[PDB]
């Protein structure tokens, strides 16, 4: 588990202030936040759909992100950053 | 049929420049929808087919001296 790590430097999505988005007319809102750290410090936050994927720059790097059924995270992302998802509240 | 949603990151540092970003961007062919993102509100999701992002990101460019595709994610139907 990297939530598990994520904890350990104190880091908890269920507290974290929500991303600034907009749930864009006429396709489904995005049911998953992410946040994304450098060096366990919050640099940006977002939404994105559940078992689905995107891709992001992230400092130099595109990365493509996997978004699991239950907005868990993966994909190779560069040294230093972390990004962690959770289903959007009341999702 | 195949929607994306498009963030551009830009040197939006208030609400004024924010505005002058939404507006161009809302005005530019297959733009259905534009909204505000970021932490630092310094990002723009715009949703369409048929957009031409490599226009929208020059008129941007223009207007606020940085401006580039950072996200791209497929609409997910239903």
């Amino acid at each position: 588990n990297e939530y598990l790590d994520a904890k350990k430097h104190g880091i908890d999505l269920s507290r974290e202030r929500a991303p600034n988005f907009v749930d864009h007319p006429g396709i489904p809102p995005s049911d998953c936040f992410w946040f994304l750290y450098k060096n366990y410090v919050r640099q940006d936050a977002g939404v994105c759909q559940s078992d689905w994927s995107f891709d992001m720059k992230i400092g130099q790097y595109w990365v493509t992100i996997h978004t699991d059924e239950g907005c868990r995270l993966s994909g190779i992302i560069p040294a230093g950053w972390l990004i962690l998802g959770i289903k959007r509240l009341g999702f | 049929g195949p929607k994306q949603k498009i963030v551009i990151k830009a040197t939006m540092s208030n609400a004024k420049s924010r505005a002058q970003a939404m507006v161009l961007a809302s005005k530019a062919n297959g733009v259905g929808s534009v909204g505000i993102t970021g932490d630092l509100k310094d990002q723009l999701e715009v949703v369409g087919v048929g957009i031409d992002i490599a226009c929208l990101v020059r008129c941007l460019r223009k207007k606020l001296r940085y401006a580039e595709i950072v996200k791209v994610e497929e609409v997910k139907d239903k």
